[PDB]
DNA sequence: GAAGCCACATCCTCTG
DNA sequence: CAGAGGATGTGGCTTC
């Protein structure tokens, strides 16, 4: 199986998911041993390709993301100036400053894919 | 920084460069940061005397110095039998931030 | 080798020991298992997660899935977790879309591998 | 004070 | 053989 049977239950029960349900402190984890100038170019060049490596600093939980099924609603650099806007543990789930390489994000239970994925059983 | 309280190498080594009496085992080499190694096994022998490490020889002492490279404390004078030189421009960034 | 649970019951990995030295050849190389059929070729990277230094430095961090089992030639943990603290290391599986299994209380990374004090 | 650091100790290894 | 360097134990020293 790809997902758990009680897909909605786990997201709204598990301590892990509800801790990341709120808007938490996130930062760019890619190329930690590189100068601030290089890290700013790499991160932005990656976002446009549709991928990056962000972690919730508070909890520690790291992630490698993919903004796809180039894209519009997934990666948006116009919403604000100087910043830009998967199946985790068998649960279908869905900003960073362009100068500081830090900001705020969160998880949100995907009702769309949780029906599509559970139907494949 | 714990170079004050507990004895280092580069800290200990330069006890002997600046001291004219220990020119028997080492000396500065020229205006620029450089040093010779007169008696390579005696150099070690005293480092052993201090470190309470009687087994000590050059090969042992030496390695410790070959760490310094990656850290930007000192560097080698290529080809010269037992001649390295200090990176002071770094020691301060290694003893202070920027 | 010997396996252990994950937060995703679709994937399992090696028993990474309690407490180990900063950047050491691991005592048992890292085995990651795929119970759901994964195309033998998919990449699998890991990211060390902890409240302290949120993303620690790792070496041979990426591996290739082969016969439904991804083996990491020799993973090494450089960035330390701290006193008492251990990594909740993240496990990616590059697919469309990717899937992750988190792993709390994985390993304690200090400059010493636990000696006899 | 064990639990993390630290800066060498000891070691054997290649290769110019 | 000196010289750069991976591995791994060691002991003094700050930090919880
Ligand atoms: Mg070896």
């Amino acid at each position: 199986p790809r997902v758990v049977p009680d897909q909605r239950s786990k997201f709204e029960n598990e301590e892990f998911f509800r801790k990341l349900s709120r808007e938490c402190e996130i930062k760019y984890t890619g190329f930690r041993d590189r100068p601030h100038e290089e890290r700013q170019a790499r991160f932005q060049n990656a976002c446009r390709d549709g991928r990056s490596e962000i972690a919730f600093v508070a909890t520690g939980t790291n992630l490698s993301l993919q903004f796809f099924p180039p894209s519009r609603e997934y990666v948006d650099l116009e919403r604000e100036a100087g910043k830009v806007y998967m199946i985790l543990n068998g649960v279908c789930v869905i900003w960073i400053d362009l100068q500081r390489l830090d900001g705020m994000g969160c998880l949100e239970f995907d009702e769309e894919r949780a029906q599509q994925e559970d139907a494949l059983a | 920084m714990p170079g004050s309280g507990q004895i280092q190498l580069w800290q200990f080594l330069l006890e002997l460069l600046s001291d004219s009496s220990n020119s028997s085992c080492i000396t500065w080499e020229g205006t620029n940061g450089e040093f010779k190694m007169t008696d390579p096994d005696e150099v070690a022998r005293r480092w052993g005397e201090r470190k309470s490490k009687p087994n000590m020889n050059y090969d042992k002492l030496s390695r410790a110095l070959r760490y310094y490279y990656d850290k930007n404390i000192m560097t080698k004078v290529h080809g010269k039998r037992y001649a390295y030189k200090f990176d002071f421009h770094g020691i301060a960034q290694a003893l202070q931030p920027h | 080798a010997e396996l252990v649970r994950t937060d995703s019951p679709n994937f399992l990995c090696s028993v990474l020991p309690s407490h180990w030295r900063c950047n050491k050849t691991l005592p048992v190389a890292f085995k990651v298992v795929a119970l759901g059929e994964v195309p033998d070729g998919t990449v699998v990277t890991v990211m060390a997660g902890n409240d302290e230094n949120y993303s620690a430095e790792l070496r041979n961090a990426s591996a290739v899935m082969k016969n439904q089992v991804a083996r990491f030639n020799d993973l090494r943990f450089v960035g330390r977790s701290g006193r008492g603290k251990s990594f909740t290391l993240t496990i990616t599986v590059f697919t469309n879309p990717p899937q992750v299994a988190t792993y709390h209380r994985a390993i304690k990374v200090t400059v010493d591998g636990p000696r006899e004090p």
